[PDB]
RNA sequence: AUCAGCUUGUUGGUGGGGUGAUGGCCUACCAAGGCGACGACGGGUAGCCGGCCUGAGAGGGUGACCGGCCACACUGGGAC
RNA sequence: GGGAGACUGGAAUUCCUGGUGUAGCGGUGGAAUGCGCAGAUAUCAGGAGGAACACCGGUGGCGAAGGCGGGUCUCUGGGCAGUAACUGACGCUGAGGAGCGAAAGCGUGGGGAGCGAACAGGAUUAGAUACCCUGGUAGUCCACGCCGUAAACGGUGGGUACUAGGUGUGGGUUUCCUUCCUUGGGAUCCGUGCCGUAGCUAACGCAUUAAGUACCCCGCCUGGGGAGUACGGCCGCAAGG
RNA sequence: UCGAAGGUGGGAUCGGCGAUUGGGACGAAGUCGUAACAAGGUAGCCGUACCGGAAGGUGCGGCUGGAUC
RNA sequence: CGUGUAUGUGCGUCCAUGAUGAAUCAGCGGUACUAACCAUCCAAAACCACCGUGACCGCACCUUUCGGGGUGUGGCGUUG
RNA sequence: GGGGACCCACAUGGCGUGUAAGCCUUUACGGCCCAAGCGUGAGUGGGUGGCACAAACCAGUGAGAAGCGACUGUUUACUA
């Protein structure tokens, strides 16, 4: 759950996690690790792509089965429930019966024990990835894909995914955390139940040293800024710049999504916030 | 709560005679079954307080029970407590 | 071992044969687990009071059930999941 | 209790000194506890009693005089 | 309708989308701020989301008290009648202590249809920082914690024994006119309304569900303000208690 | 060794005073107001949160020590 | 670490022991193709009885001086 | 705020290590203890010297208020 850390420090008085008691192995698997480095927010090129992160804790990668269609048809038990700090979710490893281990998400609620199946034949309980075509209308859904058979790229956000609406002709309305609705093929590939690690929201930073760890690196706000560095800089004293807030890079707050995508007729409405 | 099978294997098995139903030892069993299986439950249900309650009062009246085993005799009550497994 | 009634509605898109073999192979879960006892009787294509599922009519199937809260659970989350029917519930023939 | 914990010779035992007399009265060595919500330790007031006044009684107030003790002798100590 | 978790239903409001359809719609003691001619109101079809369950529903049930009601499942507490098998002084109340607790308020993270402090306008008045109208931010919903106060009322602590009745309701045992249908008649215990003796009370009034006549223990009061306030102590992140 | 007086240093209690400020009561009489007592012209009161020179107003929940029907 | 000598343990290809395994002909899953039997629920080609009356034919009363119209019954027909 | 140096006694004391030897066995580069030997802090008494016993070097000044900034951090290499 949520554990706070007693002030013994000035600097780790706030500190709080969410304890991970839902960890069962420590030494994550040597097979499945591909070479992987802190890229430190920079392109081959040299240049610094983005600023405010980059530098930290180098970390490993490892391939997550998100697609997951080559085998069906096999069940697979939960083999541990290990933690990828390359995600906010989990992931947990399976025993296929084939003998081809794959990490997976960990969604909601999964303790070691329970059966999975990827197919047409799967049932409802979570972590069983099975196309539109076999899952009832109005279920919570994750690791949502866009096309049959491309690869999965949305609803992996940790506490609330997509939930499907209904279904219509060859086309599935998917609704966004957001609170929108978007159109998708009804072969598309998409997975039962909520994402796990929701508590993690409730966790409190704490100083900056993890925060390098994690990646991000210190925020120099505009108002202190040079005027020749950014359009908010100069001033003797506090100013907020004299105009409205900007982008140092040019473009000032609006629309940045530009239409006209493939997709975008497969979309129904824009996001509303603070409704 | 107990039904018949679990509750008349339990008032004979620790009954004195296979005919007294009423005696301290088998209250005391009873009780103790009782509130082991319902702890067990509010373990997983946790704000029944109307529940709660009756914990409570079972408890209170256990303790009652168990002051007058011991005051009564105290051999029973050690041997009782032994074979419970209790604190007191 | 509790004695349960439960009646079943369908979608009128299915012909009145069918019927039997699909609650017959819907109750073969309870059959093959707590050797229980049923009774089936049917009756079928009655006026609907209201539009239900945009539907005007169905089919109505009661049974009589003898067997374990896990078993009527199991049997009601196996059949909810179905398209094809409507409404359904459970409840308890004797006191309680 | 608009005062909840107090105490370290403090508590208990043994061995020594001590005093007219027993005794942590004093010393050494052993153990950790005693007193505590049937009000400890703290704070304010005040000499106690036979008596006096009041009240049918219960009770309340009080310690003039006398008398039975207690404590002091400008303040604090010590000893023959 | 005792509590908790999950699943599920319909009506209604609002919003969105698409027809039809025209210059008004909403409003009060009267009118104007409000939305329309960019197509409102009205009305049909569909969808979305949130809250709450009209009838049954009552001076009725349960819970110790706050309180509790759309269905379904799951688990569970309390109470009642008969047989009376068994335990054989285990009973009661309970200072300090501990647990529960209306609404509002606070933190974190979500939700948010309707309603609605605060705040804008429009209206009345000599005057409105109100009563009225149009809007609507907290909150009202969910989960985890918190504060622990209400005219928290039956303004009456609990338990036991005794003391005339009549009229309704609910739950269960029995017996007899006996159709053996019948709130038929009778006996019994529990709960809950109304009116009434003796009695008590200063009066209103209570009257077997006592404020009657007693027993056991517990809290509270000693003229009105000051004042449920200052200081001190305890709890709470704070409001505060 | 003990030992009264004296001096070092910080904690409690009793206090006395202290600019100014907060609150209360008594004066009598004046301005601002209509709050409550009759359905006091918005039923009252209680707990609570916000607002306003002021009595007060509103929101939510609770009682009738509320009158008509 | 890396190249060679050849003798000693010593092994099959060209003999053949072992372990097996697999691509060929003849039919069956009380389940249960097709005329029924026993038990259960409902109703398409309206038979009997009552009631409501699109509309029609009218008997008696009320109503404006008579007219419209309203009230009870009969003969069907059944907006239904 | 108190003690801190040296010597003696308590003390052939306590502690660690561990031989000979002893105990044992799946017998070995084996487990238990360990006289002897080695190393060793701590305290209480008695006495002694100096003005001064953490005496050298090394090695926090403390307390009371109020302003800004929550704190650790980074910067005007070469005036902050
Ligand atoms: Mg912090
Ligand atoms: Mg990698
Ligand atoms: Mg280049
Ligand atoms: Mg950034
Ligand atoms: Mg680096
Ligand atoms: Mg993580
Ligand atoms: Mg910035
Ligand atoms: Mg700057
Ligand atoms: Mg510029
Ligand atoms: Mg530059
Ligand atoms: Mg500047
Ligand atoms: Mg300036
Ligand atoms: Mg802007
Ligand atoms: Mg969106
Ligand atoms: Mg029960
Ligand atoms: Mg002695
Ligand atoms: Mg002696
Ligand atoms: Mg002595
Ligand atoms: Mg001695
Ligand atoms: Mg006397
Ligand atoms: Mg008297
Ligand atoms: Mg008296
Ligand atoms: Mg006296
Ligand atoms: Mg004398
Ligand atoms: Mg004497
Ligand atoms: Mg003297
Ligand atoms: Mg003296
Ligand atoms: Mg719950
Ligand atoms: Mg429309
Ligand atoms: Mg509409
Ligand atoms: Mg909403
Ligand atoms: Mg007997
Ligand atoms: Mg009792
Ligand atoms: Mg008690
Ligand atoms: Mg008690
Ligand atoms: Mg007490
Ligand atoms: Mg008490
Ligand atoms: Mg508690
Ligand atoms: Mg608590
Ligand atoms: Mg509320
Ligand atoms: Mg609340
Ligand atoms: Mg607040
Ligand atoms: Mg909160
Ligand atoms: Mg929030
Ligand atoms: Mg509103
Ligand atoms: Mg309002
Ligand atoms: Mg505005
Ligand atoms: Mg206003
Ligand atoms: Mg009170
Ligand atoms: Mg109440
Ligand atoms: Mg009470
Ligand atoms: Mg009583
Ligand atoms: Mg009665
Ligand atoms: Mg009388
Ligand atoms: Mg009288
Ligand atoms: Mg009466
Ligand atoms: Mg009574
Ligand atoms: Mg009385
Ligand atoms: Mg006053
Ligand atoms: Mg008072
Ligand atoms: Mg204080
Ligand atoms: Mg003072
Ligand atoms: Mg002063
Ligand atoms: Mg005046
Ligand atoms: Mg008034
Ligand atoms: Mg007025
Ligand atoms: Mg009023
Ligand atoms: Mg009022
Ligand atoms: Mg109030
Ligand atoms: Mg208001
Ligand atoms: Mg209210
Ligand atoms: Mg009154
Ligand atoms: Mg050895
Ligand atoms: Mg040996
Ligand atoms: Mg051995
Ligand atoms: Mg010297
Ligand atoms: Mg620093
Ligand atoms: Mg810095
Ligand atoms: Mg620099
Ligand atoms: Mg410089
Ligand atoms: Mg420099
Ligand atoms: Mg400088």
């Amino acid at each position: 759950g949520i554990r706070k850390y007693k002030p013994t420090t000035p600097g780790r008085r706030g500190a709080s996690v969410s304890d991970f008691a839902e960890i069962t192995r420590s030494t994550p698997e040597k097979s499945l690790v591909r070479p992987l480095h802190g890229k430190g927010g920079r392109n081959a090129h040299g240049r610094i792509t983005t600023r405010h992160k980059g530098g930290g804790h180098k970390r490993a990668y490892r391939v997550i089965d998100f697609r997951r269609h080559d085998k069906d048809g096999v069940n697979a038990k939960v083999a541990h429930i290990e933690y990828d700090p390359n995600r906010t979710a989990n992931i947990a490893l399976l025993h296929y019966l084939d003998g081809e281990k794959r990490y997976i998400i960990a969604p909601q609620g999964l303790k070691q024990g329970d059966v999975i199946e990827s197919g047409a034949n799967a049932d409802i309980k979570p972590g069983n990835n099975l196309p539109l075509r076999n899952i009832p209308a109005g279920t919570v859904i994750h690791a949502v894909e866009l096309r049959p058979g491309g690869g999965a790229k949305l609803a992996r956000s940790a506490g609330v995914s997509i939930q499907l609406l209904g279904k219509e002709g060859t086309y599935a309305a998917l609704r966004m955390p957001s609170g929108e609705i978007r159109r998708v093929d009804v072969r598309c590939r998409a997975t039962v139940g909520e994402v796990g690690n929701a508590e993690q929201s409730n966790i409190n930073w704490g100083k900056a040293g993890r925060m390098r760890w994690k990646g991000k690196r210190p925020t120099v706000r505009g108002v202190v800024m040079n005027p020749v560095d950014h359009p908010h800089g100069g001033g003797e004293g506090k100013t907020s710049g004299g105009r409205h807030p900007v982008s140092p890079w040019g473009k000032p707050e609006g629309r940045t999504r530009k239409p006209n995508k493939p997709s975008d007729k497969l979309i129904v409405r824009r996001r509303r916030t603070g409704k | 709560a107990l039904t018949a099978e679990q509750k008349k294997e339990i008032l004979g098995q620790y009954g004195l005679h296979d005919t007294d139903t009423g005696s301290p030892e088998a209250q005391v069993a009873l009780l103790t079954k009782r509130i082991q299986d319902l702890t067990e439950h509010l373990k997983v249900h946790k704000h029944d307080h109307h529940s709660r309650r009756g914990l409570l009062l079972l408890v209170g009246r256990r303790r009652r029970l168990l002051k007058y085993v011991a005051q009564v005799d105290v051999a029973r009550y050690r041997s009782l407590i032994e074979r419970l497994g209790l604190r007191r | 071992m509790r004695p349960y009634e439960i009646m079943v509605i369908l979608d009128p898109t299915l012909d009145e044969r069918t019927v039997a073999p699909s609650l017959e192979t819907f109750l073969n879960v309870i059959r093959k687990d707590g050797g229980t006892v049923d009774k089936v009787d049917i009756w079928g294509r009655r006026r609907l009071a209201y539009e239900i599922a945009k539907h005007a009519e169905g089919i109505y199937a009661v049974i009589d059930v003898k067997a374990e809260p896990a078993t009527v659970s199991e049997l009601d989350r196996q059949l909810n999941l179905n398209e094809s029917v409507l409404r359904t519930k459970v409840l308890r023939t004797d006191k309680h």
